[PDB]
């Protein structure tokens, strides 16, 4: 093993974590875009009837 | 301890650099997503105006 | 912990699109029952105006 010292070892592993994170992120956007854009069309339905009414 | 702070801090930009690409490219999917419900809202208000007219 | 928190994320993609395409329909749902409660009332405000002007 050729691991790094204690002191770093916190340093070398939050690298790690913000690895992740940079995917984490990305996967949480799409998941926002996917959610936001149904209620999107729900409230041009409700805006279209509202017209109608 | 300066070798120590100095090897910290190295891993610290990566860690910064890494976080900070991924936020960038969460903000912009969040902008198109907005863009698009803001045209999706906008067609169907023309629509109901539309209507709202012929009544 | 790459790999699992993938998988995780793609089954939770699935169960986000059920529940965002039940609350879609509910949302038309209630918009067209408005609509129909918004008719109705109309209607009988008409009747009634016109039985005003009579008197």
């Amino acid at each position: 093993a050729a691991r790094p010292p204690e002191e770093v070892k916190a340093a070398f592993d939050d690298a790690i974590a913000a690895r992740e994170n940079e995917q984490q992120y990305i996967r949480e956007a799409e998941a926002y875009t996917n959610e936001v854009q149904p209620r999107a069309n729900g409230q041009a339905q409700r805006i279209l009837e509202e017209a109608r009414a | 301890e300066a070798i120590y702070n100095r090897m910290r801090a190295e891993r610290e930009a990566v860690a910064r650099r890494h976080r900070s690409q991924g936020q960038e490219e969460a903000e912009k999917l969040r902008a198109t997503a907005d863009y698009e419900v803001t045209r999706t809202l906008a067609e169907a208000e023309r629509q109901g105006r539309i209507m709202r007219g012929e009544g």
